[PDB]
């Protein structure tokens, strides 16, 4: 609100839209998480890899197991998903997700663990409600840990170039993929309790009136038909 | 050959006396059958600088020796016939000039039984007169090669000039739409090298 708000007094105007333009890098979101005792430690600070622990890992765990339906609410709208597995972009690289994966320091992926002590996820983009988002990561989680969620091999490559070279699972390709994965997964429908039915009933009511409009590059391509 | 007498007999009433310069121009003077006798004897005088043969302003007239068996009849315009020829200078074939250089390869070559015989495939594009873009604006698909549509669409211009290639015994046999947006291409027989070079010079 501000920064639209004073862009606006300056004549000018803001825009948190996932993918503005398409041959460029779009709006990311990301998040850095930890969690904390009420007497003031970082729980994710340990001993594991990168400074990490058990419990970081675990959550972590969550993050991967819940990916798809954590998808739908923190990258949820039609245009998000242009943003995700996008094609490289003028500047060389997407910067954004395009796996269920995690990194070290490492910008490729849907985690990257930036330092000791956190993780980033580096999934939602511009348009993740504030309040959703950060909900919805924390029931995916907290899930991890009480299940004790193994995240899985961290992998220290560069995703865009050498995604081929490993199998790794991608996220849903469109927010109708999301959503339903949204609703079949009950830990996270269950967190959010009636807002995740009430935001899947948006969703799909808003998939159902982009899926009819027609393109300009329909047109071009199939004129001729 | 009588030029003279088959200007009469086809009805021709100019000559295009006609060379070949470095940078591929098409040289030329228009003459009126009256004058053809003459000039396929001497040949058609020209200032050599003037055209890319890298003489001076200070030499002394090219001399083009037409080649009567190279005559065409403008299929478009036939009371004009083209005649390829050869620039003489100081009374001997000119060796900066395209047509002689390949007339000496060619000599060189014979004398060893050897005979140069080619084809060519002179792809072009049709395009606006003003040069800023393709002559047909629905040609647009990513994949135009062999297109039946946009070949249609200028049916006219290529089927003309693939009858002309007919009627003067080229032995054409295919014409399609080539690979880019707005491109064609013409096929007709090969031939002896020389032949070959004067149907190219003639056919573009
Ligand atoms: N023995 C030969 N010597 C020289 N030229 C020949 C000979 N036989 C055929 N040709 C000529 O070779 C040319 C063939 O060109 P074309 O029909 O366009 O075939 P292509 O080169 O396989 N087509 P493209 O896909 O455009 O490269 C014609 O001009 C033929 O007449
Ligand atoms: C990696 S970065 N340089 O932080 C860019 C992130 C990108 N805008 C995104 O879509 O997340
Ligand atoms: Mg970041
Ligand atoms: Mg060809
Ligand atoms: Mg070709």
């Amino acid at each position: 609100f501000m920064v639209k708000s004073v862009a606006e007094r300056h004549g000018l105007r803001a825009t948190f839209m996932p993918k503005p333009f398409a041959h460029l890098t779009g709006n990311g979101c990301h998040t850095h998480l930890s969690m904390w005792t009420a007497a003031g430690d970082n729980l994710f600070e340990g001993d594991g890899e990168l400074g990490l622990s058990p419990t970081a890992y675990a959550f972590l765990g969550g993050l991967i197991g819940h990916a798809k339906g954590l998808t739908a609410v923190v990258n949820p709208t039609v245009n998000s998903y242009k943003r995700l597995n996008a094609p490289v972009t003028v500047s060389g690289a997407t910067w954004s997700p395009n796996t269920i994966t995690y990194g070290g320091n490492n910008r490729t992926h849907m985690v990257r663990i930036p330092d000791a002590g956190r993780l980033e996820l580096r999934l939602p983009d511009g348009a993740a409600n504030p309040y959703l988002m950060p909900a919805a990561i924390l029931a995916a989680g907290l899930d991890g840990i009480e299940t004790q969620a193994d995240p899985g091999q961290r992998l220290d490559i560069d995703m865009y170039v050498e995604g081929h070279s490993v199998e790794a699972e991608q996220l849903p390709l469109n927010l109708l993929d999301a959503v339903r994965a949204l609703e079949a997964d009950e830990v996270l429908a269950g967190g959010l309790g009636a807002a995740a039915a009430a935001f899947a009933k948006f969703k799909r009511a808003e998939w159902a009136d982009y899926k009819s409009q027609l393109t300009e590059w329909e047109r071009r391509t199939t004129l001729d038909c | 050959t009588d030029l003279a007498s088959i200007a009469r007999e086809k009805g021709i009433e100019f000559f295009l006396i006609s060379f070949t310069d470095l940078l591929g121009v098409q040289r030329a003077k228009l003459v009126p059958a009256r004058a053809i006798a003459d000039m396929a004897v001497n040949g058609a005088g020209f200032a050599g600088f003037a055209a890319w043969l890298d003489m001076s302003p200070a030499d002394a007239d090219i001399l083009a020796i037409p080649d009567p068996e190279s005559l065409i009849q403008l299929p478009w315009k036939p009371s004009v016939g083209w005649l390829a020829a050869d620039v003489h200078f100081e009374g001997r074939p000119f060796p900066k000039a395209p047509r002689v250089a390949l007339k000496s390869v060619l000599a060189r070559a014979a004398g060893k039984d050897m005979h140069l015989k080619h084809g060519v495939e002179c792809e072009f594009f049709l395009i606006q007169p003003d040069g800023s873009a393709i002559s047909d604006p629905a040609d647009t698909q990513a994949k135009p090669c062999y297109d039946q549509d946009a070949l249609m669409r200028r049916f006219d211009v290529i089927a003309e000039i693939c009858s002309y290639m007919v009627d003067l015994g080229w032995g054409p046999y295919q014409n399609d739409h080539e690979d880019a947006n707005g491109q064609f291409e013409m096929n007709w027989d090969y031939a002896d090298a020389l032949v070959t070079a004067d149907r190219h010079a003639f056919f573009k």
